[PDB]
């Protein structure tokens, strides 16, 4: 029984790392939500499936269900009732125990088999064994708890709307469950019971607005271990609102279960409009954004083992959900459109109106002439022109070489996309002369392809043949150099094109990571580090002692992030102090500014530090200490001396170091880290178990474990990628990210271009030394 | 290849789905364009390529006073839409040609 | 931007670091080899009881877990083990409850595993003398490195 | 979302700073401890791994170039072969590091043969630059794919930087160092070990000046002292 | 045979083409390397072989006349059916030469 | 060599294989594995013949 005391004390020592914040009023409701989740999971098999939540006048909450009661048997190996085991024991490594520990009084009533049972807990310590009080004829379970006033400060009163919203959402998602919310302080009641499900969810949202068609699209299927439910409707607004869920957990950033929805909608609407001839009668072409105006939809999925980007959910990265949603949507939306013609007519009318409204926001663009089989029109032989003749609906791509050119040509859209290859690094027009620029070949080819003229005499910016120019180079540094050269050319020679906004930049990926059946694309090194951290912590739990519930995922992630930031900051300042000494100050007591003019404490502090350093040495170094006396302010500055490789060095810790921000950050991390792990602490990830003695050891073990079966692929250039990958990653208008170039200040831009791309070397060297060598030792730590 | 006839206007076009073995498509298109330019084949107005991820698709349009079958036969006779393959099976047996 | 003296000093510092690291590596390897050799030499003085214990064992895991159950008398290796002064040949990661405590030897799991992988041709006395020669050479090398 | 505005100054600054830092730190400047650019170190390590020793049969250049490109150096193959060729020319290095078989150019301007003709192997002195490599004397880092390990610096017994020199062009800076003689450098190192407080004038008693593979005559003694004292200077070389 | 000796199986990671070409040139084939690379390229194109023997990664050309990328970009590995051609090679079923 | 009459005669390589026997091969479980392999070898020889 003594182990239960250790667990409860461990929970109560640091409540914020198990339930959440304790002053804003978040965990105070999280406890109720956890109890309600347990009740709704249990009571799913009840005869009537009803849940009652009550707020009493004495600031207490009770949750009651009508399912099968908690078993009241006695474990042979424990000698106590199963209810006490559920409410107290950790249930091995890896959610009512925390609530019991953080509440100053909890009452439990279990009635089953025609009997009534009752027990009372005080601070997690039972007062008497479970006893029988009377005979009944029903089944159920009630839990009533008084939140403790020693841990929850500031806001200590429950609200009514916060519970109401979540309960209504749970009633919407779980069809056939009745939830009643009663209040006693003032007196209010509600009853959430909807058998429609997502249809009622869509009706509730699209209530204060004005729908334009009567029927609502809806379906619900299951392909292989995956369930999909979708419902949508159109209103007369100009907004988009899509809500996504995964195992009754909302995601605010979408994921893989939204792209398939969008793509299927676009394909189905475009196919229907093309087949019915509505597009031909008009003189417009629809796009994805026009379709998604005044739309309300809800998407929900059921997956056995979901995978997310972080520990706060908010994004789904499972790779086998997109096709599952898309195939069903494509199959069923056409059938929906075929049965009901009036809604189809109304929707296509609205979409046509929006598309025509977009068209009236352009300029006067005369038609161009495109290179073709029967006419070359005096255009370069390396150009792969498109078929669209309107310059406002055409795009041009610039690539480094022939391999990338072929890879892009094999995976483009021939209707309104063109490719123009280049040859290596291009001339720098900032250091060259006008005649030298004219004598070049690549520049001449680019000028001919653009068809605007040169020299600012016949240069007419109204002759541009493509209203979208996209720069797409490789993902390494040479691509950046070529991008800078092209930007310099465009800014120095054709300012009007940049001013009007006809220049874009593409973002191809650099890495591809695969583990099991999971795949993902990584842009640069920061995303690589984030991915490593995310996959390291998946399915991992930490116990601070032998019998203690595991810490929350968010707190562990925050600790890992802070530790990594501190480690990077320490690594950036290795040139001035030994790294081993800096890494040891985290676990040592903080030396305050007041404890510097008193003496007899600095001596003990430095002696303990030096003894600890000498204890763990494994490289042959020797540590000695000294105390410096200052006659000006009567201070006492510590001195540390070391001998490495037969060389003696001295590192003094002065007054400035104590008051600096680096030591402040180190102490801030230490305050959280000190005294956390007890003696018998263990870590586990999945099934593997490993006892640990330090945070660093556990982190290293997790990192090493997470790397089994991992594959990494690096793309030297665009010629190393398959055409389908390049299309779906960079060239598809539905799933691409680009940037538009603008000018903020002309004087600053001109000065920067002159400094960086000019002929003089000294200003460039000074700029590089100032920006790169310096300004990297950020001493803010805030 | 085949011929499709418009329901309303009555205009007819030729659609090519597959090409013979060891044939370059770009050279075939260039050869057809060169033949049309020098006025050696009559009855062609438009020519373009529309191959995509679905499959090969080459579109040829005829004039108002031409028959599609005659043009198709002329293309068979003059272009690489039909080629000859000569079978000659020679291999080494016991280190000897045979 | 440097001059001659800076380059010379950097080269000297690099040499110092390289030599120190190499010495540490060699010392660790020598200590591990000596630790293995001690256990190998001890087992040859109690051949018959070890053979009987192994034969009566049904599983090699059972033999391994029964080898580290009781202390083994030194016998004829007491003089050999006396030459090792203090903890010169003792690995730094070894707990104090192992090794020679009072006229008796306490084996570990690694040493027990090393015994089970002994060839039948090692019962010749020539290998017995080779063990002593290697032990003395290792002691001399450890002294020089220290 | 799909379209996001960006200022031209930020993009230009970021891209140019990234390129400049990459070029300065990883392509053109040598290290002060071993005097090797990353490509030289990678080539030497790759040759060492294959067991292409100084007293064994030659190996074709194509195999070595392929191994280097496929495992350690993610760049083109022409530059690697050009780098390998220079390390075997007696008129380019004071102490050659690669032993070659075939046509490796000439001082008269002839170019080297293609890599499908020549064969190479390690030189005898090159083994002194990688001594005690397997005894945890240096640190190791990952390759671009994270599947291999590459040494961070060689544990050399030879002051290669002074005896072979260096030359390279970077963004905003450049380097130019002449070669020297081995015995004089060793004597200077011994003198420094003896004193560790010797002045520049004391060191010049053992190292009078540079030494070129093509002999010739150095005209004038000024410039040598200025270069040895500050780091920059100019000298004149005259034919015989 | 060189690809088999390198252990470049059908269910493992890809390898750079330059490494394979270098091994083949340096150990078995006393000829040029461009011809060897061109030979390797043809054995991976789906429009050239009825059953491909090499699995490729990257740009390997098209039927429109596009050329394959340089050998410093692409990666290759053995195909699944290629293991059936070299089955039981280590059980003394064929002869060996120098 | 081999069995002649209630006796076994060894060869040089057979004697060499005996000297390279680990001590863990004297365990009871390790003894029974040889008899299992003998039957499989005999069956394979019969099938090949
Ligand atoms: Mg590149």
């Amino acid at each position: 029984s003594i182990k239960v005391l250790k667990g409860l004390d461990a929970v109560r020592k640091r409540p914020g790392m198990y339930i959440g914040d304790t002053d804003d009023g978040t965990g105070l409701h999280h406890m109720v939500f956890e109890v309600v989740d347990n009740a709704i999971d249990e009571a799913l098999a009840g005869h009537c499936k009803e849940i009652i939540v009550t707020i009493h006048a004495d600031n207490s909450v009770s949750v009651q269900d009508d399912g099968r009661g908690i078993p009241t048997g006695i474990h042979p190996e424990e000698g106590v009732s199963a209810a006490e085991v559920i409410m107290t024991v950790l249930h091995a490594g890896g959610g009512v125990s925390v609530v019991n520990a953080l509440s100053q009084k909890l009452e439990l009533v279990i009635q089953r088999e025609g009997k009534i049972h009752r027990q009372i807990y005080e601070h997690g310590v039972p007062q008497a064994p479970l006893a029988v009080t009377g005979e009944t004829e029903k089944t159920g379970t009630m839990v009533r708890f008084w939140p403790s006033l020693e841990t929850f400060t500031n806001v200590t009163e429950f609200e009514y709307e916060i519970l109401a919203k979540r309960l209504r959402e749970l009633s919407f998602l779980n069809s056939g469950v009745s939830i009643r919310l009663r209040d006693k302080r003032d007196g209010k009641e509600d009853h959430f019971h909807y058998e429609g499900g997502i249809k009622a969810f869509v009706e509730y949202l699209n209530k204060n607005k004005t729908p334009i068609h009567p029927n609502i699209f809806y379906f619900s299927t299951e392909k292989d271990g995956i369930g999909v439910e979708v419902a949508l409707q159109w209103n007369d607004g100009f907004q988009e609102n899509i809500y996504c869920f995964t195992n009754n957990i909302p995601q605010r950033d979408g994921g893989t279960h939204l792209a398939g929805f969008r793509a299927a909608m676009t394909r189905t609407l475009n196919a229907y409009m093309d087949k019915e001839g509505y597009s031909k009668k008009a003189k417009v072409s629809a796009t994805g954004d026009d379709a998604r105006e005044g739309l309300i939809a809800v998407v929900s999925v059921k997956v056995p083992d979901p995978k997310f980007s972080s520990q706060t959910k908010d994004k789904l990265v499972s790779s086998e959900v997109k096709s599952a949603v898309e195939q069903q949507m494509n199959e069923l939306l056409a059938e929906y459109l075929l049965e009901n013609p009036t809604d189809a007519k109304i929707v296509v009318g609205k979409i046509i109106d929006a598309a025509r409204a977009r068209e009236a926001a352009r300029r006067a663009r005369e038609m161009t002439r495109r290179k073709g089989a029967l006419d070359l029109a005096g255009l370069p032989g390396k150009l792969a022109d498109c078929q669209e003749r309107d310059p406002a609906l055409s795009e041009l791509y610039l690539v480094e070489g022939d391999s990338a050119g072929g890879s892009a040509k094999q995976g483009r859209n021939r209707k309104n996309q063109a490719i123009l290859p280049l040859k290596g690094k291009i001339l720098n027009v900032e250091k060259a002369r006008f005649d030298k620029m004219l004598s070049s070949q690549e520049v001449a080819t680019l000028i001919t392809a653009l068809g605007c003229g040169i020299g600012r005499d016949e240069y007419n910016p109204d002759k541009l043949r493509y209203h979208s120019i996209i720069i797409m180079t490789d993902a390494d540094v040479d691509g950046s150099h070529i991008r800078t050269l092209l930007l310099t050319f465009f800014y120095r020679q054709m300012p009007e094109i940049v001013e009007r906004g006809h220049v874009y930049i593409a973002q191809p990926p650099l890495y591809k990571v695969k583990k099991g059946k999971q795949e993902q694309y990584i842009k640069d090194d920061e995303a690589m580090d984030q991915y490593q951290i995310s996959i390291a912590l998946d399915g991992a739990t930490l116990h601070t002692n032998a019998s203690a519930p595991a810490l929350a995922g968010e707190a562990l992630e925050k600790l890992v992030s802070e530790y990594n930031a501190t480690q990077k900051m320490i690594n950036r300042m290795e040139r001035r102090y030994p790294k081993a000494m800096l890494k040891e100050l985290i676990y040592q007591p903080t030396l305050t500014e007041a404890d510097l003019s008193d003496e007899q404490t600095v001596t003990r502090w430095v002696n303990a530090l030096v003894s600890e350093l000498n204890d763990k040495e494994q490289h042959g170094s020797q540590w000695k200490f000294d105390v410096h006396t200052n006659a000006e302010q009567n201070l006492f500055e510590p001195i540390v001396r070391v001998r490495t490789h037969g060389v003696d060095t001295d590192y003094p810790l002065d007054h400035e170091f104590i008051t600096g921000g680096e030591y402040r950050r180190i102490c801030t991390l230490g305050e959280k880290l000190r005294g956390l792990l007890e003696e018998d602490a263990f870590i586990e990830r999945g099934e593997r178990r490993q006892p640990v003695a330090s945070f660093e050891q556990a982190l290293d073990w997790l990192v090493k474990e997470s790397r089994r079966g991992l594959s990494i692929q690096r793309y030297k250039g665009l010629g190393e990628m398959n055409p389908e990958q390049l299309w779906e990653t960079t060239m598809d208008p539905e799933s691409r990210r680009m940037l538009r170039v603008t000018v903020k200040d002309a004087i600053a831009a001109d000065q920067l271009f002159t400094t960086l791309m000019g002929d003089a070397v000294e200003p460039r060297r000074a700029f590089i030394e100032e920006n790169a060598l310096k300004a990297a030792n950020i001493d803010i730590e805030n | 290849a085949e011929v499709e006839v418009d329901a309303k206007t009555g205009r007819e076009t030729i659609i090519v789905h597959e090409i013979p073995y060891q044939v370059n498509k770009a050279r075939l298109i260039e050869k057809i364009a060169e033949l049309v330019k020098e006025k050696r084949v009559e009855g062609i107005s438009a020519l373009r390529d529309e191959s995509d991820k679905d499959g090969m698709r080459i579109v040829i349009e005829v004039k108002r006073d031409a028959v599609g079958e005659v043009v198709l036969n002329n293309l068979y006779s003059q272009t690489q839409l039909q080629v000859s393959f000569g079978i000659n099976m020679v291999a080494l047996h016991h280190g000897q040609p045979k | 931007i440097m001059n001659l003296k800076d380059i010379i000093a950097a080269f000297v510092r690099h040499r110092r670091e390289v030599v120190t690291r190499r010495t540490i590596f060699e010392l660790r390897k020598a200590r591990d080899r000596a630790h293995i050799l001690e256990a190998l030499a001890v087992a040859l003085a109690n051949i018959d009881p070890i053979i009987e214990l192994i034969r009566h064992a049904p599983t090699p895991a059972e033999a391994k877990t029964a080898l580290v159950a009781n202390p083994w008398q030194l016998g004829n290796v007491a003089a050999m083990l006396e030459r090792a002064g203090d903890d010169a040949a003792r690995p730094e990661w070894l707990e104090p409850e192992f090794g020679v405590r009072d006229g008796l030897y306490y084996l570990t799991e690694q040493q027990a595993q090393a015994i089970l992988d002994l060839r039948l041709q090692k019962l010749t006395g020539l290998e017995h003398e080779k063990l002593l020669d290697e032990y003395k050479e290792l002691l001399d090398q450890i002294a020089e490195l220290l | 979302r799909e379209i996001t505005p960006v200022n031209i100054e930020e993009e230009l600054k970021s891209s140019y700073l990234d390129y400049a830092m990459s070029v300065i730190v990883g392509r053109a400047l040598p290290d002060v401890r071993d005097g090797l650019k990353p490509v030289h170190r990678r080539v030497l390590y790759a040759m060492n791994v294959l067991g292409n020793d100084w007293n064994k049969a030659y190996k074709k250049s194509a195999r070595v170039v392929g191994d280097v490109i496929g495992k350690y150096h993610p760049h083109g193959d022409s530059a690697v072969y050009d780098t390998i060729v220079r390390m075997a020319q007696p008129f380019s290095l004071r102490y050659m590091l690669v032993d070659g078989q075939g046509n490796f150019g000439s001082i008269d301007g002839d170019s080297a043969a293609a890599m499908r003709y020549t064969e190479i192997r390690l030189a005898k002195i090159a083994h002194e630059l990688m001594a005690d490599l397997e005894k945890e004397t240096v640190d190791f880092v990952d390759n671009y794919d994270g599947t291999e390990k590459i040494p961070d610096v060689m544990p050399t017994k030879i002051p290669n930087l002074l005896v072979n020199g260096s030359s390279g062009i970077a963004v905003g800076m450049a380097t130019n160092i002449p070669p020297h003689n081995l015995t004089e450098v060793i004597n200077g190192c011994l003198a420094y070990i003896d004193d560790e407080d010797i002045s520049i004038e004391g060191l010049m008693e053992h190292i009078p000046g540079p030494d070129f593979p093509t002999a010739a005559i150095i005209n004038g003694r000024r410039g040598i002292e200025e270069a040895y004292r500050t780091g920059r200077g100019k000298v004149y070389i005259r034919a015989r």
